């Protein structure tokens, strides 16, 4: 009601691996802003920086599939436990298993993309056939 | 992978100690989830470890706070209307809750004609009624999310413009009779020896009588039915809706600066108070509240048959009362009219500006007693100073805005009507109303089109710029962080 | 010719009562401030408008051009 | 460039007509036909009066409109890589439009002077009502001009300052005084509109 | 004593308020034509998104319409040129105002088109100045309205 | 083809058009001096008396209640063809 809530700040202190449990639980309450206490860090200071390079290529690989299944036209419907559990680490390395089984047939796709563009082109080798069938009359 | 990507963001950003392998994580929490959020550390404390605490850091060093006072259900879409600014500054943000309903936004109608209201509370409570299934099925269009975000002010401003509506007495650009009307004609021509104008009134006297007799006595609700019909209704529209634009912004304007009081006080900051805003509460009023106490006075103190000498005058004193009168005048005189000008003007336009500036000097003194930056304090003070005083002004003729759209709305509906309608009904009514259908059709899609979304749309916009040029624009001032927990915003 | 000290005093009597009605407070539960203030601004500024547009219909010192033509049409009336 | 050429050559062209037709009035002794006085006076001061009025709004409306143009475009064209100056700026914008605001309100006033005549010859009767014809015309005249040329002096200024928010955010209020100084300019010429027009009766 | 060539200044104005307001219009639609013809080549999902400067392009031309109508349905044939030249200066106000207000909303509206072809957020801003073109045009017929009685 | 915005329409204009013509009408039979100048009138009939006023009052409020009921109608076939493909599928 009243536009006061005040707002206040706090530490938060943690440990080794709770820190990951309990950042999770904490992501999921969702009640936080996380303040930056490390300004000179520019992705080379960040620590976890090999977590975040495995982060973006999975979302790479992401983006590929969903581009990919776009283009096929398949629906996305995901609904019904959207927020299951936040990922926890030894999991994510079958999770990109599975991922990499995909691009397994993605890969297999493209050659079959470059197989259908050499069928083209046997296509239009035959249209200028077609083309030189008639093409005898104007021998003539 | 989002919510470890966000994980790993926040650890970045938290920081690790080399005393042991904790980690301190600096957070902006509410005072009333911080219990939930010791609720996360009792989930911490049970599986994953037991030393894993939270403790409120009360110190004053920066820690700028987030804004996070837009907390609210589907009223929250008034908020978003504000939410254009980013208000911050931690507690004193005074917005829409104080305003809604006087807001700009709710009074954003000056278009009223009854059926336009109820069309627009029609619209916006069918589409209520069904939000469930809206929500539930595919989003169309974005112009149709921003609708479905403000389907309750529409609703609500609806119900206002149906008020807006009875009050002017214009359904349509018809009047309303409703218990009475006022007015009459065989006592003003009978007593007024301007009778037998049977034919010779349609011959020599073309839309030439308009006396008042022995009459008077206003609608007991809005505005009487003859006026509509009558020619000179553009003229005594035209008064009665300046006047009324003048006493609803320097009220409007009133109230906005007042809010600023309480914003100050509770805030501390003493000086300001009895140094900076009194000043403009008395400035304001001197040059405002008598423009607005003259129009009171003239539209009581008179009668009928009280013009002077000349007919009518229409006002006559409403605009020859400048901003500075210098001297002369004349006509209305009465007495102790010109003493009290005078000191109103020596009191504001020459005490006013000339207390309003000093403020941290006067400490400076002190201070220099006692054993900040003179020039960038002056200066700054001294633009906002020449600002505010200028944008008084600015902002009272600003405030006239939506009466040109009060004024157009209502001749587009009367040239509309008498266009399409009055071509549409006519004698021989088989070919009267055979092609009634058509016309009537022509008139929905018109008056849905250029009426109800066009000009709808244009005094939408209107009174959000009233809102946040001079309305929100006098109590509250700056920027801050909006709110930003983890939610899992991507579904 | 209509009296107006009769619809003064029912409008000033009813918008003040909706005005001052919020110290009843009937949920007393939910933020309750959005509420109060809602009705307080509604009955105010409603009571402003319909005032001020009685009192410029108040002592009507020029009078309407009735140019419909139809004066002997309203003499009925 | 061919609507320059010809503007020019109608300017020139109309110039040396009118030079010559002087000259050649004056040469043959025939003054007393290319009569001043007469235009001025057989002239209805209705139409002064309204075309001061006419002009007046009009003016202001179209310097009002140059402004809010030339510096919308700057604005969508300085807001699609930082969009948070789509509405900051926007206290610049409106200064522009109540600009044209200073033209509506003076465009009643020097209206709230205007009468009937049922009078068709100048001699005695007219004298005054020539005199507030023409002061009317002229203070409309003024202000439509002034509000115009502050109005697209304010429009550059605030596209400037719009542009140079574009890179540091925190110079938009340092820099927010050129245009309040275009603005009390228009004040000014608003001003000398309402002091040519204060004493003036017609009728 | 009614002069002659009376109905002369009231017609014009009438033609005037028509002709100048109905220019600025076509010249809004235009140029907001070629901004969304500019537009439609990348963002196909976005072409009833931006299609409204034209219709505030109609608007204005609605104006001009009204005004005209009103000026011509008031004429008489003894004018007694002290409304006649009334009648023209509304007439011209609102023509020009009419023009200016279709000049800005013809520029803002391209602009705008193209900026919320590129970038999707900054629609709803361009709206607010866009808005105010009308405004602009909106004020001559106010001033052409006044005009009609005193 | 009868799309669901077609339909819906129909319906909505339909609705507007009978309250909208049945108020005319009521408006007319009461013979409110409101709409006078919309009412047609003829310079023979001024000398004649009230009486002939509220007789083409009386025609132009049946022509009225006779485009309402063909705006009832169309409203009702609009109804018809909206609940015959909505119970198609």
């Amino acid at each position: 009601l009243f536009r006061s809530e005040e707002m206040t700040l706090a530490q938060l202190f943690l440990q080794s691996e709770a820190a990951y449990c309990c950042v999770s639980e904490l992501e999921e309450l969702g009640k936080v802003q996380f303040r930056d206490l490390n300004p000179d860090v520019n992705v080379f200071q960040r620590k976890f920086v090999n977590e975040v390079r495995r982060c973006e290529e999975m979302d790479r690989k992401l983006r590929f599939v969903e581009k990919e299944i776009r283009k096929a036209n398949i629906p996305i419907m995901d609904t019904g436990e959207n927020p299951e559990v936040p990922f926890p680490r030894d999991m994510i390395d079958l999770e990109a298993n599975f991922e990499k089984i995909e691009n397994e047939l993605k890969e297999i796709n493209t050659n079959q993309e470059a197989l259908k563009r050499n069928f083209l082109e046997l296509t239009e080798l035959k249209f200028i056939l077609r083309k030189t069938q008639q093409f005898f009359d104007e021998m003539a | 992978v989002r919510k470890m990507k966000a994980i790993y963001h926040t650890l970045n950003l938290c920081n690790i100690d080399v005393t042991q392998k904790c980690l301190i994580a600096e957070v902006w929490c509410p005072v009333t989830d911080l219990d939930s959020i010791q609720f996360a550390l009792r989930r911490g404390t049970e599986h994953s470890g037991s030393t894993v605490p939270s403790i409120l850091n009360r110190m004053q060093t920066n820690q700028t706070p987030p804004t996070y006072n837009k907390t609210n259900k589907f009223t929250h879409g008034f908020q978003n209307i504000v939410d254009a600014y980013g208000i911050g500054t931690y507690r004193e943000i005074n917005p829409a809750p104080y305003t809604v309903i006087t807001f700009p936004f709710l009074f954003a109608v000056m278009f009223g004609d009854f059926g336009h209201g109820i069309l627009m509370t029609l619209f916006a409570v069918w589409m209520v009624l069904r939000e469930s299934r809206i929500l539930s099925q595919k989003n169309e269009n974005e112009m149709f999310s921003m609708v479905f975000s403000g389907r309750y002010i529409i609703l609500l401003m609806g119900l206002f413009s149906i008020y807006t509506g009875l009050i002017y007495n214009d359904c349509f650009s018809k009047s309303l009779n409703i218990f009475g009307s006022s007015w009459s004609v065989r006592p003003m021509f009978t007593i007024g020896n301007w009778t037998e104008e049977t034919l010779l009134g349609s011959s020599v006297l073309q839309l030439n009588p308009a006396i008042p007799g022995v009459f008077g006595g206003p609608y007991p609700f809005g505005i009487d039915p003859i006026w509509n019909i009558a020619t000179n209704k553009l003229t005594f529209l035209n008064s009665f809706k300046m006047k009324m634009s003048v006493i609803l912004g320097i009220i409007h304007m009133l109230f906005g600066v007042s809010l600023s009081l309480f914003n100050h006080i509770y805030f501390k900051k003493p000086l300001n108070i009895y140094f900076g805003f009194i000043p403009e509460i008395i400035f304001m009023s001197s040059l405002f509240g008598y423009l607005v106490i003259l129009i009171f006075y003239k539209w009581t103190a008179y009668d009928a048959h009280s013009s002077r000498n000349a007919p009518s005058l229409l006002i006559h004193f409403i605009n020859m009362f400048l901003f500075s009168y210098p001297e002369s005048g004349n006509a209305m005189l009465y007495s102790g009219q010109k003493g009290i000008q005078c000191f109103l003007i020596v009191v504001a336009m020459l005490c006013v500006p000339w207390m309003l500036l000093f403020k941290p000097l006067i400490l400076r003194h002190q201070y220099l007693r006692k054993k900040f930056d003179f020039g960038d304090t002056m200066v700054h003070q001294a633009i906002h100073t020449i600002e505010y005083c200028l944008g008084c002004i600015s902002n009272t003729a600003s405030y006239l805005r939506l009466w040109a759209l009060s004024l157009a709305h209502a001749q587009l509906s009367e040239v509309l009507w008498t266009m399409v309608i009055h071509i549409g009904l006519h004698v021989r009514s088989l070919a009267g109303g055979l092609g009634l259908f058509f016309i009537f059709a022509a008139f929905a899609t018109l008056t849905v089109a250029i009426l109800l979304i066009m000009e709808g749309l244009s005094a939408f916009l209107h009174a959000l710029r009233l809102h946040w040029v001079e309305f929100q624009n006098k109590f509250y001032t700056g920027t801050g962080f909006k709110f930003l927990p983890f939610s899992f915003e991507h579904i | 010719a209509h009296s107006f000290a009769l619809p003064v005093i029912i409008f000033t009597t009813f918008w003040g009562l909706i005005g001052i009605a919020g110290p009843w407070f009937v949920p007393k539960g939910p933020n309750r401030g959005v509420i109060i203030t809602m009705l307080v601004a509604t009955a105010v500024c409603c009571y402003l408008f319909w005032l001020i547009a009685i009192l410029a219909q108040l002592n009507p010192l020029f009078g309407p051009q009735l140019k419909n033509e139809t004066i002997w049409y309203v003499r009925f009336l | 460039t061919g609507l320059e050429l010809l503007y020019l050559g109608i300017f020139v062209a109309f110039w040396a007509c009118m030079i010559v037709v002087g000259i050649c009035y004056t040469i043959f002794d025939l003054g007393f036909r290319f009569d001043v006085a007469w235009f001025l006076t057989e002239t209805s001061p209705f139409m002064w009066s309204n075309l001061g009025i006419g002009l007046a709004i009009s003016l202001s409306v179209v310097g009002a409109a140059w402004g809010i143009y030339i510096t919308g475009s700057s604005i969508i064209g300085g807001g699609v890589k930082a969009p948070r100056i789509k509405t900051k700026n926007l206290v610049s914008i409106i200064f522009c439009e109540a600009v044209a605001i200073y033209g509506i309100i003076m465009a009643i006033v020097i209206s709230n002077m205007a009468e009937p005549f049922s009078a068709t010859d100048p001699k005695a009767i007219g004298h005054r009502n020539y005199h507030a014809g023409y002061s009317m015309f002229g203070a409309g005249l003024t202000v439509g001009l002034s509000n115009l040329f502050c109005g697209v002096c304010v429009g550059i200024v605030g596209s400037g300052a719009a542009l140079a928010d574009a890179q540091n955010p925190s110079l938009f209020v340092k820099i927010l005084i050129v245009e309040i100084f275009g603005s009390a300019i228009g004040l000014f010429g608003v001003i000398v509109a309402i002091l040519q027009t204060s004493r003036v009766k017609m009728g | 004593n009614n002069p002659e060539y009376s109905s002369f200044f009231g017609v014009m104005g009438a033609s005037s308020a028509m002709v100048f307001s109905a220019m600025g219009a076509a010249y809004g639609t235009a140029k907001s034509g070629t901004g969304i013809a500019a537009m439609s080549v990348m963002r196909p999902e976005l072409i009833m998104k931006s299609i409204i400067p034209v219709v505030m392009a109609g608007i204005i031309a609605i104006y001009g319409l009204v005004v005209a109508v009103l000026i011509a349905n008031s004429l008489t044939d003894g004018i007694t040129l002290y409304r006649s030249f009334l009648q023209l200066g509304a007439g011209l106000s609102v023509g020009l105002s009419g023009l200016a207000a279709g000049f800005a909303i013809g520029i803002v509206g391209d602009a705008g088109v193209r900026g919320t072809a590129q970038q999707p957020r900054l629609f709803v801003g361009m709206i607010l100045i866009l808005i105010f073109a009308e405004v602009l045009g909106l004020y001559g017929l106010i001033v052409a309205l006044i005009l009609s009685t005193k | 083809c009868c799309g669901p915005k077609l339909a819906a329409c129909g319906i909505v204009l339909s609705a507007w058009g009978v309250i909208m013509l049945i108020m005319l009408g009521i408006f007319f039979n009461v013979h409110s001096a409101v709409l006078i100048e919309d009412v047609p009138f003829t310079e023979k009939d001024f000398e004649n008396g009230p009486q002939n006023i509220y007789n083409l009052y009386e025609q132009v409020s049946y022509n009225c209640f006779i485009a309402a009921g063909l705006y009832l109608l169309l409203g009702g076939f609009s109804f018809c063809q909206v609940r015959l493909n909505k119970r198609k599928e």
